[PDB]
């Protein structure tokens, strides 16, 4: 054999078949889009690895104390799985108090255990989107939503003064008065699109005394799947039976 | 078999289509940076598993040398191709053509890979090496893919 052998039987015939080259439409659509509107610029923003507090600090008031989680003797399996009491009150364990030590898997946000297989791509009528290059399983922690933590007063000021020339909109509600604004600063999570039938969801966790938002998989996804969540006036192009029509 | 074209390289495929199909331009032949040079550069980038990389390079060369004149040309490019064959016979296509057409190769090779006499593990290994080479192309996209390698076809060419 070989590592890269030639095709046999009908593969030889197809390989030697004369066919005028055609660019596939899942690439060529970009050209018509670039003629109707402009070729999209590289989306620029300040990449940060942790939230930036502007005029508020999203304290949760909760000190994560120890659970009754059992430390597995086999160092192969992780410690704080689905029945962790801290995990059940949506608090990540503290490293100083967790009985599972460095085997605890209830420290995913604070250990920045982001999924490393995400890729920004161009979606036909939705602009920039995020897809996963590998499969994901339900409940998997994917990424943290990062940005500037501002008050609703600060966010309204920003919208009045500099977000008037903007056709998108980059913010999560961390609170009824606090917002994570990723217009200027954030991470790749700012490119994740809305869906009326999402495969991911945002969860608010208390991580060592502060609130942090993480994107977790709602269901299993194969490779090449675009990440979506429910944003909770734009026409919605999510393409799903029983679509709400508007984001 | 799905070969994944790097997302960064798709706008270049659009540009290539625009240059050849709309603007009636032609890639400079013989290529100043031919497919053989690019494969040699990738093989050296890997050795900086050697028999494996060389097998991938040889296979890409063989597939390209069969597929360039059959499936990798826009219709507007057919005369030039004929010209090349007349001007430099017995020169393989991997020595005459360059980066845009080698990239075009991966748009169509996946259909052929479904008929290779390999099992699942070896086919996965081959796809691994192919995607590795494709992301190598994506890394060096600034030097490899450029409209400056294209020129307006003379009025003689249009007949
Ligand atoms: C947080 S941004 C997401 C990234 C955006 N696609 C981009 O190009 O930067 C949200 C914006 O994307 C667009 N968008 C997100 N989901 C959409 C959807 N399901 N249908 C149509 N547009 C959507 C809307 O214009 C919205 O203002
Ligand atoms: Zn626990
Ligand atoms: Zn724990
Ligand atoms: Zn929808």
């Amino acid at each position: 054999p070989g590592l890269f052998p030639a095709p046999i039987h009908v593969g030889k015939y197809l390989r030697q078949k004369r066919i005028d080259f055609q660019l596939p439409y899942d690439i060529l659509w970009q050209w018509k889009h670039n003629q109707l509107y402009k070729k999209p610029d590289v989306p620029l923003y300040k990449k940060i690895r942790s939230n930036v507090y502007v005029d508020v600090k999203p304290l949760s008031g909760y000190e994560a104390t120890t659970c009754n989680c059992k430390k597995p003797d086999d160092d192969t399996r992780k410690g704080c799985v689905d029945d962790c009491l801290n995990r059940m009150i949506f608090a990540e364990c503290s490293p100083n108090t967790c009985p599972c030590g460095e085997q605890c898997c209830n420290q995913r946000i604070q250990r920045h255990e982001w999924v490393q297989c995400l890729e920004r791509f161009r979606a036909e009528e939705k602009g920039w989107g995020i897809r996963t290059k590998e499969p994901l399983k339900a409940g998997q922690f994917i990424i943290e939503y990062l940005g500037e933590v501002v008050s609703e007063q600060e966010f309204r000021n920003r919208m009045i003064e500099q977000y008037h020339n903007h056709s998108d909109h980059y913010c999560l509600n961390l609170d009824s008065g606090m917002v994570i604004d990723s217009y200027r600063m954030g991470n790749e999570a700012r490119f994740i699109n809305h869906s009326c039938d999402p495969n991911c969801e945002m969860q608010k966790w208390s991580v060592n005394g502060v609130y942090r938002i993480g994107l977790y998989a709602l269901k299993d996804m194969p490779a090449g799947t675009e990440l979506t969540y429910d944003y909770n006036q734009q026409l919605c192009k999510c393409g799903f039976e029983k679509c709400r029509g508007i984001i | 078999v799905k070969v994944k074209i790097p997302e960064e390289l798709k706008p270049w495929l659009v540009d290539d289509w625009d240059l050849i199909t709309r603007q009636k331009q032609l890639f400079y032949l013989p290529a100043k940076k031919n497919v053989d040079s690019i494969l040699e550069d990738y093989a050296n980038y890997k050795k900086s598993k050697e028999y494996a990389v060389n097998e991938v390079v040889a296979g890409i060369k063989e597939y390209f040398n069969v597929m360039l004149g059959t499936q990798l040309l826009y219709k507007f490019e057919r005369p030039q191709y004929a010209e090349i064959l007349a001007d430099h016979p017995d020169a393989p296509m991997s020595q005459v053509y360059g980066a845009p057409h080698l990239l075009r190769l991966f748009v169509r090779i996946g259909a052929m890979l479904a008929y290779t006499p390999l099992d699942e593990k070896s086919l996965a290994l081959l796809l691994n090496y192919l995607h590795d080479f494709l992301k190598y192309l994506a890394k060096n996209s600034a030097t490899l893919f450029s409209a400056s390698d294209y020129e307006v076809a003379p009025p003689e060419y249009h007949r």
